[PDB]
């Protein structure tokens, strides 16, 4: 496979996914 | 490693009817031969009816001897799934 | 009959021209460089060969099912054309048969793999792969000897265990072929 | 494994031509047409709850008891959009069309699939239109008939010894 | 609060922090730049750029630089092919730190900006309100638009003081950065003929100029400024947004289709330059021309150069590589060592045989062998047995003529038939598929990737042209329609005009 | 201005992202 | 084109009969009722080696490129080469017993059927007797 | 019939989110109008409900709490917004519809998602590897040669009766 | 690394059991 071909999904899901708790985190708190 | 069917085809199997290798469906190409001749060459260039010798002596510079394993193992020499 | 059988994969002293007319073979011990996951098309049956008298009676095979795909699990899966195609044979039968027989490529040379390759039909490149093999490429028919051991219970049919020893599918060159020693049991019904 | 399904299908079955499937793509391109139709048109009669600072969807409160959009602007937009009376100003009898439109889209389109299995095959236009001398002049049938053979003949390379591929 | 998708819309009554933010992506894409060139420096290989130019190197950015006239490199390479020059200050490397300069520059500008937003520049005089006066500021921006468009065109591309920018030859040889001369006649909207591409910046730079100073001292028509809502600033960005993806398909197309701006040396053959075989004619046209003089075939062919017979290879087709084969065009067929020559094909009669070559189309494509009067004559079979038709039938041999093999007649038919494979992709050519782990498996482009992104990204933009034409003319309808709208005001004839109450 | 991202939008986000990289994780890797 | 004496024109025993337009309109529906469930567009379908092309049927024993030859052998249907004859397994006017779709075949009918299996590999091509590679 | 052999369509993922989202949108279609027209308010007295509308009331016509109920322990999860579910009705055919524009302006450039790299490579050098991806991919070479001399007369495309790739007996 | 990071859906089946069971209720409003 390609071997920058988890490094392109890892930082696919987690670096929305670290946005949207990053979100969450700061909405739960009021 | 060379592909032993299209070995085959470069000698003279590809240019008539090899006797020990064509299909049994090759014969058609000629009269008289399909399928009871034809039956009876596929079960040195071939010689049975007196008729039958007639029709294969005319035949016979149509006709070449060159056994390939994979062009008649598994009944090949009969159908070789080569249809239409 | 047939109908309380659908046992078909089944085979159920004895002193001049003779023939054997109906040889089953029930079995395959491969050697490490199983199970059956072939479910039980694995028998051969219905042969019909030529007990030539000589003091030991050639056994010349000529025709019948005698061939049988069989895909055993080492988990490797290891296919064998069980067969004793083109066997001749050799021992009153009471005596062994010390023949050998041949076995041919698993995949005849129509046989197409999953890039179109094969051996009469089909690419002989890799057309996947445009600009790059040459085993996996060229297709290398075997046809490679087996011997067998049949070991002869006797009414004129008469019965008992075979063990013949064979390579695998050598994958038309692809791979190496196991040993696959295959033990069983047989049947042969002669009549002249 | 479901393209290879869909493939073989249509080399055997021509399922494309078979109306059937039409009607399930008449169910499924419609029934994302109405889906957006009617998403887009009740979003669009929305009435102003809230602010432009914050979301439009936090003016419905849940199991609130007044309607969340006007639906007589929405009848009122979508009709002025094609003529009035192309437009469901029921909102039962247009969750009825939205309901039964992919629904009996998918059904016949199941029932495709279902008839295709007793190999009653698609529209077989194959060598339809033939001139004065008897000459085929070919269609776009054709053409779809030379696709249809080349997944036929390359399906299954091996399975088949016999040449009629009859189940 | 605010959505997540909402977020930036804390900048529409902040003109200060808007020019911040602007700043800030500015200081995002020079810092990209610069950062994009560095790394094509760091893998570009400049050795060789006959047979592994930039386009085959997936580089992207050094095009670009090279096509307005960027050379060199502090290191010592020019991309024209020679070694050992100083550039000056504007090389490969100088180009690319001026841009991660820029970048901390705009960086700094845009933490100004973000801090000092209230600037009473920003609030309108009469009402206290943070105001943008959008007609004034387009003809400030149009006047400087087209000053730099003028002074581009009229300097730089001229070359009177500035590089010029990427001539080529038709069939990109000897293709270097030359002053152009604008073209003034219809000739030069011919988008091949550089002249034109000079003479548009000179010509409308001066009528963005003009229209510069038009929009500076001309206020808009009461009626121009209320349909467009001229006082919003999503209107700007709705016609703005409009122009970048009418914009970014104009590009699309002239990479794609090739112009004088994307020339061949720089982003590779077109597409089209392989559907008409428009190197293969040129190739025969070169050979035929000595085959006239007397000079024979392994002398006639051994003159094309290999950087011609390169541009005549279907790995260099921009419609041939993959969405996801990733990279160079090095890492598919591999890097080009040197060309094999031209293979004739030759049966055992020894008439001449021409291979059916591969349509970008295909993935696979059968090798089959045509003469002259275009009847099939000999073909590599798929199903061998019942054939007519195969090279161990016909005799087919293959000579090569030019380039490595020069001379060389290979007659045993699976060497026959391997050539005639890569035949079918054009010249055949000896490729290191040991550099970069070149898989075979043929790649896209510089001008097949930036055609992709710039069709993609103007298809995206012209989502974003209607969602904010929809937000500008429907500005107070996005929290929601009317409670108070009457049901007599969607009825059908209450009004006799739609949207008017005055017509009931 | 706060941003505000409730937990069905933290959770579909999520969803969207996640089966957005079990697609093209296939393709990433190639 | 259009279908003329010069495609109507076949060779009857060395002479050549003409078909009319009203014949091989009747003999292509003689052929689609009792030969085109095996001999569709030509080929045979269980006998793919045997297709209806002038060429095969010119070099059968005896010659059955001739319309007197087709119906010669729709009367007595031999194998390729004449030697087995098989009546039983093809439809024939000898099996009118077992193959119940040719006891409605009178002489002027046949000739119809042998008239639509010469006519046709003019008109189509390679495609009479070609199969599925020419359609 | 020509993406699939020639693109391979079906593979590439654009064309998926497509697929995921017309037939989301047909989903949806089909969910949205039988769970309005099964948890309407009985306002007839008839047995066709239809007539238990009129447009200008300002009552929900269904019962978006038990809706909500309904598809909450059929499905596990419900819309409890009737604006986020029909902006979701907006949303899920206009994006797997956008998402096809994106693929198929790939495939103008013929950039397919054609093959995974790593398979073919995997396939090349072993043939007893085969999964439904090579099967498909001997299906779009049946596709590109024996369709395109008639799809594509102007490429004058003899391709004689044997190059043609064939599985046996067909 | 190809496998086990196909098996992404393993949150998937922890974001199905989050947004089942831990979902911010429905409120009746
Ligand atoms: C008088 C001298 C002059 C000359 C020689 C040119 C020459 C050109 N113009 Mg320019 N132009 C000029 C003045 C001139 N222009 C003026 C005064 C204006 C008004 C400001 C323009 C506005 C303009 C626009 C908007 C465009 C051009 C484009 C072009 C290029 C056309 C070929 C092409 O690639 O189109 C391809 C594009 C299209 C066919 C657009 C339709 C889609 C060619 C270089 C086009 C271009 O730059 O493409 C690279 C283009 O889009 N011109
Ligand atoms: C300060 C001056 C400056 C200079 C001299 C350069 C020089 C360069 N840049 Mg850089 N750049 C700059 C600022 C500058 N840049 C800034 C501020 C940014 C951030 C926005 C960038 C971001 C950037 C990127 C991302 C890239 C470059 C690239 C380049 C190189 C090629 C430019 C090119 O061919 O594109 C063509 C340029 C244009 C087509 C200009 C667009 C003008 C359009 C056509 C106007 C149309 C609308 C107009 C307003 C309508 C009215 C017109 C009116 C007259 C009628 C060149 C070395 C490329 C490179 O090679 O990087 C190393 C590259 O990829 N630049
Ligand atoms: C206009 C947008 C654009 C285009 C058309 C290109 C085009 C290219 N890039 Mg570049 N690149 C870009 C923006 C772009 N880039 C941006 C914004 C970044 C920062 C993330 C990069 C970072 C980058 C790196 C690190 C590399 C490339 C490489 C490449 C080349 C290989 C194609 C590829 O692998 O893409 C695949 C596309 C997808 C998988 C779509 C999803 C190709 C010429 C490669 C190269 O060959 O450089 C020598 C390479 O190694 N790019
Ligand atoms: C120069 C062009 C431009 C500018 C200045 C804006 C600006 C804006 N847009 Mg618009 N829009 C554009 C183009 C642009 N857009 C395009 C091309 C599209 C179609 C895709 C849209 C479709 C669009 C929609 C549907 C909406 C907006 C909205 C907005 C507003 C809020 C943005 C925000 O907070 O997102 C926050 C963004 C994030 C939290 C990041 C996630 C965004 C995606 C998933 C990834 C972004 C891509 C990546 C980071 C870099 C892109 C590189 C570039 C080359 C494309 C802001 C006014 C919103 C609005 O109008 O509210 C009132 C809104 O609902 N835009
Ligand atoms: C079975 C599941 C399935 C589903 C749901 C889809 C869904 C889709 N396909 Mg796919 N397709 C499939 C299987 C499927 N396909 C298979 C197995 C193949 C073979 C590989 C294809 C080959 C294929 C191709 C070649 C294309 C699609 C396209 C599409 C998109 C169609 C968009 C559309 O509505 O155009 C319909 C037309 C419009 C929306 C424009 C309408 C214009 C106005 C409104 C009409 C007014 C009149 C009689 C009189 C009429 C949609 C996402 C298309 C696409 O990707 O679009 C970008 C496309 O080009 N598909
Ligand atoms: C590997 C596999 C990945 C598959 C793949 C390709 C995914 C693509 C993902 C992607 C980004 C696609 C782009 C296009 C797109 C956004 C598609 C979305 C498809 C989608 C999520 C459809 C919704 C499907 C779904 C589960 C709907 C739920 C419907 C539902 C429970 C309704 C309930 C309901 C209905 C009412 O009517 C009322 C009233 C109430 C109350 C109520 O609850
Ligand atoms: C963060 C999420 C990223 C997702 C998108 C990118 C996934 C790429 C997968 C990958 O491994 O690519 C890997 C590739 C790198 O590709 C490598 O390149 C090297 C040469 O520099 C090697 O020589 C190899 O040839 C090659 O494997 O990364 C990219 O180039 C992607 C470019 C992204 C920008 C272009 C987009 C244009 C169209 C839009
Ligand atoms: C670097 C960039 C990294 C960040 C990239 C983007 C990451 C977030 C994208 C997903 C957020 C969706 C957050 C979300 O799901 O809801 C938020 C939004 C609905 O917002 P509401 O009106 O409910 O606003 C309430 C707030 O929670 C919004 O922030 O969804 C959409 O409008 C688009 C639909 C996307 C999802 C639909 C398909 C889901 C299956
Ligand atoms: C045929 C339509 C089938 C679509 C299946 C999905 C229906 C869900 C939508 C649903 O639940 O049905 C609701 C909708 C209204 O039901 P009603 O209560 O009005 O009719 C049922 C009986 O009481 C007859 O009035 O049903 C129909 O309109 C049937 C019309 C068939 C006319 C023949
Ligand atoms: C069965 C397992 C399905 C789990 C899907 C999890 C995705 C979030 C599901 C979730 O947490 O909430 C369920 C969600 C409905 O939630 P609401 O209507 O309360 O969302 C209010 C808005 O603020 C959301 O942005 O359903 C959808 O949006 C579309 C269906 C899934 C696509
Ligand atoms: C299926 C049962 C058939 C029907 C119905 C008809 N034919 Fe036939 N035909 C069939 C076979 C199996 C064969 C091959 C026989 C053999 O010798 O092995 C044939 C052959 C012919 C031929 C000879 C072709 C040749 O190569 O010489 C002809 C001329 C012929 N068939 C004509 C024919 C006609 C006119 C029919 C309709 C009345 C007809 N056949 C029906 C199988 C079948
Ligand atoms: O398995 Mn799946 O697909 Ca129903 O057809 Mn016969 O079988 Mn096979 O060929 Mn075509
Ligand atoms: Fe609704």
């Amino acid at each position: 496979v390609n071997q920058l071909g988890l490094i392109a999904t890892a930082l696919f899901v987690l670096v929305p996914s670290v946005f949207l708790i990053i979100l969450y985190v700061q909405t739960e708190s009021q | 490693l060379v592909n032993v069917v299209d070995e085959k085809l470069g000698t003279a199997y590809g240019e008539k009817i090899d006797l020990n290798n064509t299909n049994i469906a090759a014969f058609i190409q000629y009269r008289g031969l399909y399928p009871t001749l034809a039956k009876l060459i596929v079960k040195s260039v071939v010689l049975l009816t007196e008729r039958q010798k007639q029709i294969l002596r005319e035949n016979l510079e149509h006709f070449t001897v060159t056994v390939e394993t994979a062009l008649v193992e598994g009944g090949d020499r009969y159908n070789n799934g080569l249809y239409k | 009959t047939y109908d309380d059988i659908v046992l078909a994969n089944k085979c159920p002293a004895y002193p001049q021209t003779y023939r054997i007319a109906r040889l089953c073979l029930q079995p395959f011990l491969v050697k490490e460089e199983t199970k059956l996951v072939t479910r039980e098309t694995t028998s051969l049956d219905q042969i019909q060969g030529e007990l030539k008298v000589n003091g030991s009676l050639t056994f010349v095979e000529e025709d019948g099912i005698d061939f049988q795909p069989v895909t055993v699990q080492m988990g490797e899966r290891i296919p064998l054309l069980f067969t004793v195609k083109n066997l001749v044979a050799s021992t009153s039968i009471t005596t062994d048969f010390k023949g050998e027989f041949n076995v041919p490529s698993y995949r005849t040379a129509n046989f197409l793999d999953p890039k179109g390759r094969g051996l009469a039909s089909g690419y002989d490149s890799a057309i996947a792969l445009p600009q790059a093999l040459a085993r996996a490429n060229v297709k290398r028919f075997s046809l490679t000897k087996g011997q067998i051991s049949l070991n002869v219970k006797v009414d004129g049919e008469i019965a008992g265990t075979f063990e013949s020893e064979q390579l695998s599918d050598d994958d038309m060159g692809a791979h190496e072929p196991h040993e696959v020693k295959i033990q069983g049991v047989f049947y042969a019904s002669i009549e002249p | 494994g479901t393209f290879n399904f869909m493939i073989v299908f249509q080399a055997e079955h021509n399922i494309l031509m078979h109306p059937f499937h039409q009607l399930g793509v008449a169910g499924v391109f419609g029934g994302a047409l109405f889906c957006a139709m009617h998403g887009s048109l009740v979003t669009s009669s929305l009435i102003r709850e809230t602010t432009e600072t914050e979301s439009a969807n936090y003016g419905y409160k849940f199991g609130q008891e007044e309607e969340t959009y006007n639906i007589v602007a929405a009848h009122g937009y979508f009709g002025r959009l094609i003529f009035q009376y192309a437009s469901f100003n029921n909102s039962r009898s247009l969750h009825f069309f939205l309901a039964a439109w992919p629904v009996v889209g998918v059904w016949f389109a199941a029932l495709g699939i279902s008839t295709m299995a007793f190999n009653l095959n698609g529209f077989n236009f194959n060598h339809s239109v033939i001139d004065a001398k008897g000459n085929v002049i070919n269609t776009w049938a054709d053409i779809i008939n030379r696709a249809n053979l080349g997944m036929e003949v390359m399906h299954e390379r091996n399975a088949h010894n016999f040449p009629l591929d009859l189940a | 609060g605010l959505p997540w998708y909402r977020v930036h819309t804390v900048l529409i009554n902040d003109p200060g922090r808007l020019i911040a933010a602007h700043l800030m992506h500015t200081a995002l894409v020079a810092g990209w730049a610069g950062s994009m060139a560095l790394y094509e420096l760091a893998t570009f290989d400049p050795s060789d750029p006959v047979l592994n130019p930039m386009w085959r190197q997936g580089m992207f950015v050094l095009p670009f630089m090279a096509r307005l006239g960027v050379t060199g490199s502090w290191s010592g390479w020019s991309i024209t092919g020679e070694t050992g020059i100083d550039p000056g200050f504007w090389s490969f490397e100088g180009v690319a730190l001026a841009h991660i300069v820029l970048s901390g520059l705009l960086f700094l500008a845009a933490c100004w900006h973000w801090v000092y937003w209230d600037l009473e520049l920003f609030r309108d005089p009469r009402t206290g309100e943070p105001a943008l006066d959008l007609p004034k500021m387009f003809g400030i921006h149009l006047f400087l638009a087209g000053l730099l468009c003028f002074g581009f065109g009229a300097f730089h591309l001229t070359g009177l003081f500035g590089p010029g920018m990427w001539v080529s030859d038709p069939y990109g040889l000897t293709g270097s950065v030359q002053p152009v001369a604008p073209e003034w006649g219809p000739d030069g909207f011919n988008p091949y003929n550089p002249g034109g591409v000079v003479a548009h910046h000179i010509a409308a730079g001066i009528v963005g100029i003009i229209a510069g100073l038009f929009h500076i001292l001309v206020r808009p028509p009461q009626r121009l400024y209320k349909a467009l809502r001229m006082g919003n600033i999503e209107t700007v960005l709705s016609s703005s947004i409009a122009a970048v993806f009418f914009a970014a398909f104009v590009v699309a197309g002239t990479m794609w289709y090739g112009s004088a701006t994307t020339p061949i040396e720089l982003f590779g053959p077109t597409r089209y330059q392989w559907d008409s075989s428009y190197f293969q004619q040129e190739i025969n046209r070169r050979v035929q021309a000595s085959l006239a003089s007397g000079a024979t075939l392994e002398e006639a062919w051994s003159a094309i150069p290999e950087k011609l017979a390169f541009y005549d290879y279907i790995g260099n087709n921009p419609a041939k590589g993959g969405l996801f084969r990733t990279g160079p065009m090095n890492k598919g067929d591999g890097i080009a060592q040197a060309w094999k020559g031209h293979a004739v094909f030759r049966n055992k009669e020894g008439e001449e045989l021409f291979v059916r070559r591969m349509p970008a189309f295909f993935e696979s494509f059968p090798v089959i062998l045509t003469d002259k009067n275009g009847v099939v004559k000999a073909d590599i079979p798929f199903r061998r047995a019942e054939s007519k038709y195969s090279f161990e039938q016909q005799g087919v041999t293959v000579s090569f003529y030019g380039g490595e093999l020069n001379g060389q007649t290979f007659t045993d038919p699976p060497t026959v038939k391997s050539y005639a494979r890569k035949a079918i992709f054009g010249e055949i050519f000896e490729f290191d598929t040991e550099t970069l782990n070149s898989d075979g498996i043929f790649r896209t482009s510089p001008r097949g990737w930036f055609t992709f992104a710039h069709a993609v990204f103007a298809l995206l933009f012209f989502f974003g042209h209607i969602w904010h034409g929809a937000r500008t003319l429907f500005r107070d309808v996005f929290s929601g329609i009317d409670p108070e709208l009457s049901p007599e005001q969607v009825e059908w004839g209450f009004y006799q005009k739609v949207g008017d109450v005055t017509t009931r | 201005q706060p941003v505000e991202l409730n937990r069905t939008s933290l959770y579909l986000g999520l969803l969207l992202i996640l089966v957005l990289a079990l697609l093209f994780s296939s393709y990433f890797f190639n | 084109a259009e279908l003329t004496p010069e495609v109507l024109t076949v060779p009857l025993n060395g002479k050549t009969i003409t078909l009319t337009e009203k014949q091989y309109l009747e003999g292509k529906r003689l052929f689609q009722y009792a030969c085109a469930s095996c001999h569709v567009g030509g080929i045979t379908k269980t006998n793919p080696s045997l297709d209806l092309r002038t060429e095969t049927l010119a070099l059968a024993t005896p010659p059955r490129d001739n319309i007197e030859g087709l119906v010669d052998y729709m009367k007595n249907p031999t194998t390729y080469d004449g030697e087995q004859e098989i009546a039983e397994v093809h439809p024939s006017l000898r099996s009118a017993d077992i193959f119940p779709k040719m006891r409605n075949l009178t002489e002027k009918d046949l000739v119809a059927i042998a008239g639509h299996i010469l006519v046709e590999p003019k008109i189509l091509g390679d495609k009479w007797g070609g199969g599925k590679v020419y359609y | 019939l020509f993406f699939q052999g020639f693109h391979n369509w079906t593979l590439n993922p654009f064309h998926m989110m497509g697929v995921a989202g017309v037939l989301g949108g047909a989903l949806l279609c089909a969910i949205h109008g039988a769970t309005v027209e099964n948890t309407l308010f009985q306002d007839g007295e008839g047995a066709s409900t239809f007539r238990a509308f009129n447009p200008t009331q300002a009552e929900e016509t269904y019962s978006m709490v038990t809706a909500n109920r309904f598809w909450s322990q059929i499905f596990g999860i419900a819309f409890s917004n009737k604006r986020w579910l029909h902006f979701f009705m907006l949303f899920v055919p206009v994006t797997g519809l956008w998402m096809s524009a994106i693929g198929v302006v790939g495939l103008a450039l013929n950039l397919r998602s054609y093959d995974f790299i790593s398979q073919e490579i995997r396939a090349a050098e072993d043939p007893e590897f085969e999964t439904f991806y090579t099967k498909n991919l001997l299906l779009n070479e049946g596709i590109r040669a024996w369709m395109a001399p008639q799809d594509q007369p102007h490429e004058n495309f003899v391709f004689p009766e044997e190059v043609l790739p064939r599985g046996n007996a067909l | 690394m190809e496998t086990i990071t196909y098996v992404i859906f393993a949150c998937i089946i922890a974001l199905f059991f989050f947004a089942i069971f831990f979902r911010e209720p429905p409120r009746i409003t």
